[PDB]
RNA sequence: GCCAGGAGGUUGGCUUAGAAGCAGCCAUCCUUUAAAGAGUGCGUAAUAGCUCACUGGUCGAGUGGCGCCGCGCCGAAAAUGA
């Protein structure tokens, strides 16, 4: 009599593996995130993987029902600015290059995401996220 | 106190995904108990004592008999997925008599999906009869039983009939000791008929051995039985060779086999030597007498230094064949940690002046070897290169000019190890046309190594093991506990079907009789693989005290 | 007591039946190794010496 | 670690009273019993 | 908990029953043999009578087992802790 | 003390088997906000979570702490009767 759940977690492109919340909360579900590999990383086309939420249902009968979401802002700066994988030490050592520019349609991607639901607002913010990756913005 | 029937049923799917499906129900809890209500027959039953020496079918005295009913459909609604008159009968409202009730739960039953939790109670003659009967109403014979895996004399698959008039296939299991009959098997047969007297074969080591006096254990005498029967098991005398758990055909059984991989796995391993050693091949057939009567474990004598080496599944498994090792073998043992596979090596590039001034009692006899060595990362090997510049030193100082380090890295300077890791390169020599036998350049080889090793960094190896850890998560917490205690990490983790699986490194010095230790660290819910890897060195400290000579 | 050679089997038991015969070797050899007894069971690839080095029957079947 | 010459509060849980004439340290935990000793 | 006589007779595992009488200015008051009340005009009798109860059987120890006056059962780690 | 808020990029960059305020290295954002810190301890296999910090709801008068100084308290066991 398992009435609701529309558990969520967090499963990036291309991870059908479906253990804790997946055991306990969707696998006491019978929640296809096979579905998730087949219509989601097929959603994702846009260049092949990326980190992105997931929302699936049990609908008291035994029904599946699903939303998708957004990929991270430590990955906007890595595949940008030449930052292969991690600067090590944000403060010491800069690596990649992003100014003022790119970083504009970066967080334009990424708008419903973040905090001010808006894009006049987190673009400084998205340009001050990069020294916790410590990327040096160039004065523009 | 604390009786039960809900918890039982949850607790089997919830530790494997068992669906019971029930047959009858208590009178009471704990000392609450008088007799029995049953959801087949629907029959109050209920005996009357602990020895029960009276038994009656008297009325519910109420309280319970109205749950039977809600309780008792789920039979008849269970029959609604195996059966096939029940899914309209059940939609009806008519009963279902008790003819189809044992055909069904019969039926899921031998099907394997289905569980007449019939229980009671032992000491006080109460839930007995009703248990045999159950039994009977539930369990089968060889004739439900499927096609029993067996090979053919090529090796394609085979079906065993019960075939009490054609093939003659048989097998046996426990060996039992009896000064009476003298060796005896109980065996399950299979197929054939075998006479009080009759002749068999080996079918592994073929030897046509002679069955004599059919005899089942009949509770406290012996039945002797003339004949034995297709799927009926018993003890049958002599078979004076005849092992465990191996095929036997008869005489006719054209000498085919049976399969059972049957197969155990040892986990605990301990080391021996007893009294003044003097008690070590007498414990050897004692051994003889262990592995033969019942397999279990293990002799496995040691790779490399002295002492043999017992394992074996199970702990006061190996204990308790210690209880009956000074019993019926009489021996002062004293089983402890094993030894530990050591090997050694160095950390560092040096040139050593293998400088060997000697003209002896004659035929010159010296080597002035400018060696150079280095070393290899962790489990690499052995290389080298001639070195030679230009031809400084010949050619039969090549067969074996090494070999002085290779017979050196035998028993490294220290505590003496075969000295893995290394990766030599010479560089210079000198030598006379006649002061340099095969001989004397090789043994300067030897000189190059040791006073190498000596000037070159001290570092033993300690052998280090790469395991699995089978274990359902909760005690994972436990056991990464107890693993990252044992000097030692982990590195590797994944989920598999009813657990989690740990691939682990740990450093055998500190991982000796672990399948003990991970016992009690999660209630005992799987194990591991002894997986060998490579080695590491004991952290200078730890090596310390182990330098002892 | 030797072996019959070439590549053993036998770590420490066998119960190997003590045969008998020297050679110019081994200041003994005497009392041989079988290659059958109760360990051992020759060599693996012995078309030759089946009445001897173990082998039952180099059967090809294929 | 009850009975010592030196007593004190490790954390914020772990407060000292007066009892008896002896000064105390209290805390939730047990494991920080601590007694003028 | 059983109630039976005035008096609050309670078996907590050990090899006996436990007779507690009511004294003055306090009854007891059983609403089932699971949870046990007590009945007193005094806040010394309240605190105290119910400590010598929970005394009658202590709480907990590592696991889950006992008396308590309404609080948390703190546990100790199980299969673990013995070496 | 008592109600409630106790947020987002983020799972901070690195290490690291995994390090997600939270075993350590460097940290040294900015944004919605009355206020929620790149964290106070506790909790994890990492996670989860408890809690705090912080601001407003109640409440309605004094409070939190840093040094000095006078006297004590612990520190502090011995041999026939104090």
């Amino acid at each position: 009599k398992k009435v609701v759940a529309v558990v969520k977690l967090q499963l990036p492109a291309g991870k059908a593996t479906p253990a804790p919340p997946v055991g306990p909360a969707l696998g006491q579900h019978g929640a296809n995130i096979m579905e998730f590999v087949k219509a989601f990383n097929a959603a994702t086309a846009n260049m092949g993987d990326a980190i992105v939420p997931v929302e699936i249902t049990i609908y008291a009968d035994r029904s599946f029902t699903f939303v998708t979401k957004t990929p991270p802002a430590s990955y906007l700066i890595r595949k940008a600015a030449g930052l292969e994988k991690g600067a090590h030490k944000p403060g010491r050592e800069k690596v990649g290059r992003i100014t003022w520019e790119q970083v504009l349609e970066i967080a334009k991607q990424k708008m419903p995401d973040l905090n001010t639901t808006d894009l006049e607002a987190a673009a400084r913010m998205i340009a001050g996220s990069a020294r916790s990756m410590g990327v040096e913005v160039v004065g523009a | 106190t604390g009786a039960d029937l809900w918890l039982v049923i949850r607790t089997m799917q919830e530790r494997l995904g068992a669906r019971p499906v029930v047959m009858q129900l208590p009178i009471g809890r704990e000392d609450t108990f008088s007799g029995i209500i049953d959801v087949l027959r629907m029959k109050a039953y209920t005996y009357g004592n602990d020895l029960g020496t009276d038994i009656r079918e008297i009325p519910i005295p109420e309280e319970y008999l109205d749950q039977a009913r809600e309780y008792h459909e789920k039979l008849v609604e269970v029959a609604a997925d195996f059966d096939e008159n029940i899914m309209l009968k059940y939609l009806e409202g008519e009963e279902p008599t008790e003819e189809e009730l044992v055909a069904a739960i019969r039926k899921g039953t031998i099907d394997l999906k289905i569980t007449p939790v019939f229980l009671g109670s032992a000491l006080k003659n109460k839930g007995v009869q009703l248990l045999l009967d159950a039994v009977v109403d539930y369990l089968p014979s060889p004739l439900d039983i499927p096609p029993i895996k067996g090979t053919t004399p090529e090796g394609e698959v085979v079906e065993i009939h019960p075939d009490p008039n054609g093939p003659l296939a048989a097998l046996a299991f426990k060996i039992m000791a009896d000064p009476y009959v003298g060796r005896l098997t109980f065996i399950r047969v299979y197929s054939g008929t075998l006479t009080s007297g009759s002749y068999v074969y080996n079918t592994t080591k073929g030897r046509k051995e002679r069955v004599a006096r059919l005899l089942r254990m009949h509770a406290n005498h012996r039945e002797e039985v003339e004949e034995l029967k297709a799927g009926d098991l018993g003890a049958v005398v002599g078979l004076k060779e005849t092992i465990t758990g191996d095929t036997l055909v008869g005489e006719d059984a054209p000498r085919v086999i049976l399969e059972s991989i049957e197969v155990p796995e040892p986990v605990i391993d301990v080391a021996i030597e007893p009294k003044t050693k003097a008690d070590q091949e007498k414990l050897s057939q004692a051994l003889a007498r262990l592995a033969e009567e019942d397999p279990t474990f293990r002799v496995s004598t040691h790779p490399e230094t002295g002492q043999t080496i017992i394992s074996g599944m199970g702990e006061l498994h190996l204990e308790i064949i210690v209880d009956r090792l000074k019993r019926e073998f009489k021996v002062d043992a004293n089983v402890g940690k094993p030894q530990v596979a050591y090997r050694e090596t160095i950390t560092k590039p040096v040139d050593v002046e293998g400088k060997f001034i000697r003209q002896t009692g004659g035929r010159g006899q010296y080597g002035h070897v400018k060696i150079k060595v280095e070393p290899l990362p962790r489990g690499s090997g052995f290389e080298f290169v001639n070195a030679i510049v230009g031809g400084v030193i010949p050619k039969e100082y090549i067969p074996a000019v090494q070999k002085g380090i290779e017979e050196a890295m035998q028993s490294g300077p220290l505590i003496g190890f075969p000295v893995v890791d290394i990766k030599v390169t010479l560089y210079d020599g000198s030598y006379h046309e006649v002061d340099s036998s095969e001989m004397a350049f090789k043994i300067a080889g030897s000189m190059a190594i040791k006073e190498a090793v000596q000037k070159g960094d001290p570092v033993i190896l300690e052998p280090i093991m790469r395991v699995e850890v089978t274990t359902p998560e909760e005690y994972m917490g436990d056991v990464i506990g107890d693993l990252n205690a044992r000097r030692g990490q982990i590195l590797g983790m994944e989920p598999r079907g009813n657990a989690q699986v740990i691939r682990a490194f740990v450093p055998l010095a500190e991982m000796f009789g672990y399948a003990t230790d991970l016992r009690s660290k999660t209630q005992g819910r799987g194990s591991f693989v002894m997986f060998f890897d490579h080695y590491q060195e004991v952290p200078k400290q730890v090596q310390e005290k182990l330098i002892k000579g | 007591a030797y072996i019959p050679g070439e590549g053993h089997n036998l770590q420490e038991h066998s119960v190997v039946l003590i045969r008998g015969g020297r050679v110019k070797d081994l200041p003994g050899v005497r009392y041989h190794i079988v290659r059958g007894v109760y360990d051992a069971a020759g060599v693996k690839d012995r078309k030759k010496s089946r009445s001897k080095y173990g082998t039952k029957k180099p059967k090809e079947a294929a | 670690m009850k009975v010592r010459a030196s007593v004190k509060r490790i954390c914020d849980k772990c407060k000292v009273i007066r009892r008896h004439g002896r000064v105390y340290v209290i805390c939730e935990n047990p494991k920080h019993k601590q007694r003028q000793g | 908990a059983r109630l039976v006589g005035r008096a609050l007779e309670l078996t907590v595992g050990f090899s006996h029953p436990v007779v507690v009488e009511p004294p003055e200015g306090i009854t007891f008051e059983v609403p089932e043999p699971t949870r046990v009340r007590v009945s007193g005009i005094d806040k010394q009798k309240v605190g105290q009578v119910a400590a010598n109860i929970r005394a009658i059987r202590k709480p907990s120890a590592y696991h889950e087992k006992g008396i308590y006056y309404a609080g948390e059962p703190v546990r100790l780690k199980p299969g673990k802790a013995g070496a």
